RNA sequence: GGGGACUCGUGAGAGACUGCCGGGGUCAACUCGGAGGAAGGUGGGGAUGACGUCAAGUCAUCAUGCCCCUUAUGUCCAGGGCUUCACACAUGCUACAAUGGCCGGUACAAAGGGCUGCGAUGCCGCGAGGUUAAGCGAAUCCUUAAAAGCCGGUCUCAGUUCGGAUCGGGGUCUGCAACUCGACCCCGUGAAGUCGGAGUCGCUAGUAAUCGCAGAUCAGCAACGCUGCGGUGAAUACGUUCC
């Protein structure tokens, strides 16, 4: 039985599915550079692996469902991290004081009654 | 009458007011109140007496008035200007 | 297998379910074989009225409408429960779907 | 409202896009729902009792 | 007028609902004839005090449950009322209504008739004090209610001012959902034009 | 505010040059969301910042930067009848704010064509204390320094 | 250039040139463009002089452009006026033909304010 | 066919309480940091508006005191007006461009409506649409193709390949009927505007800024408005002297 997790950033889910090997990130079939061709969501994506020390192993493929292009790569990160808990329980305060683990739970503030926006309010204009 | 589909609208109540004058060469006038109704060229001849609100304004369909409606003839808003 | 295809909508949970998984769910004794109940999504209006009668815009409340359609019962055609089943009684909150 | 004008919006009208729609209980024209017959405000006032089945207030 | 009726900020939380159907494309004319039969129930019967009107539904057979202070009242000269309206409950709804009358287990210890009682009074012209405390006091007896609060407002007694004034005793909080909250208006007819009472009684908390 | 000091957030590094000073960089010129657009100009605007220096765009950036931080700014107060402003000695993380706004805000307002070259053409001039936003520099200590006199008024 | 006393301006393609033309927009220039062979990149200052006489009579079989086309405009106008339509006591006033709302905007045509 | 593994749907439960450790604090309240933790001190938003003020607002939701009309201030009609403009204010939307316009490629949503309907698919039309008819009271099927973004070309700083106002011309759709007075499409036109005077407004984080999508009314619509949803995603907070 192979490792599989789950990873959500903003209502973007993914599915992480962990084989050891090469590194070859064939997301939704594809590669990388394929959909997200990025350098700044590409470092996020594979950030817990320099923590870990294994960036060169674990070629993974994941499936990408829900959300945008970095709330997608956001998720991606979580499924990662908590993937290199299952597969080694021996570097978790590796990975804590990183940041990887926690979700952190931010999504988009709902819309109010009268205002125009979640904070933003219309002309105030006293005369 | 909008669309071509459907044919030119015109009511019917003044068709057959323009039909039975029309066959035996006779031009009166005619009160109406069919703003709506568009100038087919079968009533050239003759005048009319379209409503407003105040009072039957007279118009007399020339010979380039068709296509347009009767209700384009009354402006119906007075206004003789500010000052 | 199972052709029965029952459908139930309510305005509430646990008056769905309870008045199904020991009411619309006594098939099992009778001679007959289930599957259980499948929840399926609560779908969800939204009204949004003005408070006051007159002038005052920017001052709303709002309302909804869950309607719970769930559990689809999917049962055995025994030929002693195919009418047994319009003889068993369920409250005024929830409808069938039987067809 | 003017119950000339309730009695003539249930009738038969000639020109049958010509029909509008009131309220049931009080007679407003306007704010008028369809999935409950009301208006803005007696759908308010029912709703809050508990006479009218299905909803109540909604946060999310 | 700034308070929300304490009967819907607590509706599906603590209290029930007063009307038991599902409908979809037809939920619209059985409102329609929900409120038809609700003015029915209300001129008729007023001196039989009604509580409330549950009125629900089952595929073309619909019942009437209706609760008073005074169930003969309703009921009549042994059936002469009950079957009266009965007779007027199915020409207008077309069907097989079995209106099944009931009985309120304390009418002191329940709004809508505490809140109507005190409107009649105030429709003969007592002193609305006294009409007030009365109702304080007739219901703060029962095991069951651990406050009582009161509010009347308008011309009362045949004034120019119109003010209002409430009376309290015990404890009535408005914003505690796990409390239930019973509450009744009713309008009282009087020479110079309405006095609204507002009565709204604690039983304690649910759970 | 008025109860306390408010946390601060953190940055991520970028990808292509390693350092904080980049992103800190790519995040002013950013309007309406379009991240990418401004890590488009950026990225364009050091890479072409060694077309014709042929030296590292990092080091070029951090010294640039040095000649646009300042370190005495001054700050209005009102006293009587006349107000008039006091200098204030800058800390130094709100020093590299005022450098780096002084950057991009001025290069809006050049005479090319597009902004790939306008903070190319200001971080390259800013390197040799040329452009306008090293002018600001000494304006806003000449500012300072002809105010002196005021400088008992810390608040 | 000169396609037909109109003078075609130097240094921008035929995209673009031809619609300085009364009477060509950006969706009949690109029917010129087609019909007579001459593609969507060619500058003004390259053109050839028999190229230019395939462009100019395709036009003046087909279209409708200026010195009889600005009389097909005023005269659609003139029409109106005399026959005595709303719309044509429209025209005499400089108020808005379409029903637009002439409460506070229009100024186009009425003129910027004067505050009177 | 098939699977109970991963999501997701939704039922019942566990969880965060300064509960444990080190400082400060009357052996108080509490406060500043760490451990463990998805989350830390109210975890982040919604619901909830005390006694009362303003003779606040509505007799036009409704209810109602008293006065008033009762061959008319009742009521049924057809046209007309609520949309008129020498001008003032107010809330918005599109803009004045290169962090862009126009072309060809190509990705990632959410929450919603649908039997008086929604219209796949095929055929025709430059286009709005027309026409056939498959599937579906819908986690089925339709609405659906998200737009910004990403990769290429092109215009090269001009009232323009910016801008789309006004006005000619020809059509489509709903409806008895589109003239006063509808939305959408196509062709030509090509207005004012080059970041806006004294003043003033909103926003402390998934926030402003920008980008579309859907709903309620509805035959169709003046849908840029309102209620909601997501996509992308900032800068700064020294401090309480001043308003
Ligand atoms: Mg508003
Ligand atoms: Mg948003
Ligand atoms: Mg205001
Ligand atoms: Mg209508
Ligand atoms: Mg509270
Ligand atoms: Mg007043
Ligand atoms: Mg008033
Ligand atoms: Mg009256
Ligand atoms: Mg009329
Ligand atoms: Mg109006
Ligand atoms: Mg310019
Ligand atoms: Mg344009
Ligand atoms: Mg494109
Ligand atoms: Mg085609
Ligand atoms: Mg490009
Ligand atoms: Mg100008
Ligand atoms: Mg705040
Ligand atoms: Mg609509
Ligand atoms: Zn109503």
């Amino acid at each position: 039985r192979p490792i599989q997790t789950v990873g959500r950033r903003k209502e973007a889910v993914v599915r992480v599915r962990l084989v050891p090997g090469t590194g070859k990130f064939d997301l939704n079939g594809r590669s990388l550079e394929d959909y997200f061709p990025n350098k700044v969501h590409q470092q996020l994506i594979k950030a817990p692996l320099v923590t870990v020390d294994r960036v060169e192993s674990f070629d993974i493929f994941a499936h990408l469902g829900g959300g945008g292009p970095s709330g997608q790569a956001g998720a991606l990160r979580l499924g990662i991290a908590r993937a290199l808990i299952l597969v080694s329980p021996e570097d978790r305060p590796a990975l804590k004081k990183a940041g990887f683990l926690t979700r952190d739970p931010r999504a988009t503030e709902r819309k109010k009654y009268g205002l125009k926006k979640a904070r933003k309010a219309p002309q105030y204009s006293k005369r | 009458p909008r669309s071509l589909k459907k044919g030119p609208f015109v009511d019917e109540h003044l068709l057959k007011k323009v039909d039975v004058q029309n066959e035996k060469n006779t031009k009166q006038v005619i009160k109406t109140w069919s703003r709506r109704s568009t100038i087919i060229p079968d009533f050239i001849g003759h005048t009319f007496a379209v409503h407003d609100g105040r009072k039957h304004v007279p118009v007399f369909v020339t010979e380039s008035m068709v296509g347009h409606k009767l209700g384009e003839f009354a402006p119906t808003r007075t206004f003789k200007g500010h000052i | 297998g199972q052709k029965i295809r029952i459908r139930l909508k309510a305005y509430d949970h646990e008056a769905i379910d309870a008045s199904a998984r020991k009411i619309v769910e006594t098939v099992v004794r009778t001679g007959a074989s289930v599957v259980g109940p499948v929840p399926l999504p609560t779908e969800k209006n939204v009204y949004c009225v003005i408070r006051s009668p007159h002038k005052y815009k920017d001052s709303r409340e709002h309302f909804e409408m869950r309607t719970h359609k769930r559990l689809i019962d999917i049962i055995d055609p025994t030929p002693k429960t195919v009418d047994a089943l319009m003889r068993i009684d369920l409250p005024a909150s929830v409808d069938v779907n039987i067809q | 409202a003017k119950k000339a004008l309730v009695n003539k919006a249930a009738g038969k009208p000639r020109f049958a896009v010509r029909a509008y729609t009131r309220c049931s209980k009080c007679g407003r024209p306007r704010a008028v729902y369809r999935k409950f017959g009301l208006c803005r405000i007696c759908l308010r006032e029912m709703a809050h009792a508990g006479e009218l089945p299905g909803v109540q207030k909604s946060s999310w | 007028g700034q308070k929300i009726n304490p009967h819907g900020f607590r509706l599906g939380i603590t209290t029930d609902w007063k009307s038991r159907w599902y409908a979809d494309k037809q939920y619209a004319e059985y409102v329609k004839e929900d409120v038809a039969i609700r003015r029915l129930l209300s001129s008729g019967l007023e001196r039989a005090g009604i509580a409330d009107v549950e009125i629900e539904r089952t595929r073309d057979r619909v019942r009437v449950d209706i609760h008073t202070a005074r169930p003969g009242i309703v009921i009549g000269r042994r059936g002469t009322e009950a079957d009266r309206i009965r007779a007027d409950l199915e020409k207008l709804t077309g069907k097989q209504v079995q209106l099944n009358i009931l009985e309120v287990k304390n009418p002191e210890s329940q709004a809508q008739l505490v809140a109507q009682g005190v409107a009649e009074q105030l429709s003969n012209r007592v002193a609305f004090r006294r009409a007030m405390r009365k109702a304080i006091q007739s219901a703060m007896r029962q095991p069951n209610v651990k406050g009582i609060r009161v509010q009347c407002s308008g011309r009362l007694g045949g004034a120019e001012m119109s003010r209002s004034e409430f009376y309290r005793e015990g404890r009535v909080p408005l914003h505690t959902l796990r409390a239930d909250i019973d509450y009744g208006l009713y309008e009282a007819k009087t020479t110079f034009g309405r006095i609204g009472v507002k009565v709204w009684i604690y039983k304690g908390d649910i759970v | 505010p008025r109860k306390g000091p408010a946390p601060k957030r953190p940055l991520v590094n970028d990808p292509v040059y390693g350092s904080q000073l980049v992103t800190q960089l790519v995040n002013k010129v950013l309007l309406k969301g379009k991240k990418s657009l401004a890590e488009r100009i950026v990225y364009g605007a050091l890479e072409q910042a060694r077309d014709k220096t042929g030296t590292d765009p990092v080091i070029t950036l951090k010294r640039a930067l040095d000649n646009v931080k300042p370190a005495l700014e001054v700050r209005s107060r009102r006293v009587g009848g006349a107000t008039y402003q006091v200098p204030v000695e800058v800390r130094p993380d709100r020093s590299t704010t005022l450098a780096l706004r002084w950057l991009v805000g001025y290069s809006r307002q050049r005479r090319e064509k597009t902004m790939i070259e306008r903070l190319a053409n200001e971080i390259l001039d800013a390197s040799n204390g040329l452009g306008a936003s090293v002018k600001r520099r000494e304006d806003t200590h000449k500012m300072a320094e002809a105010n002196r006199a005021f400088a008992h008024y810390r608040w | 250039a000169r396609l037909v006393g109109v003078d075609l301006p130097r240094d921008k393609r035929m995209e673009v040139a031809l619609t300085y033309i009364f009477g060509i927009g950006r969706t009949r220039s690109n029917e010129i463009l087609a019909a007579t062979g001459i593609d969507r990149d060619l500058r003004t200052r390259d053109l050839t002089e028999e190229q230019l006489i395939h462009l100019r009579d395709y036009i003046e079989a087909n279209l409708k452009v200026e010195g009889d086309l600005r009389r097909e405009v005023q005269a659609d106008i003139r029409r109106k006026i005399e026959i005595g339509c709303y719309q044509g006591l429209r025209h005499r006033r400089g108020m808005p033909v379409r029903g637009q709302r002439t409460k506070t905007n229009a100024r186009t045509r009425k003129g910027p304010k004067r505050t009177i």
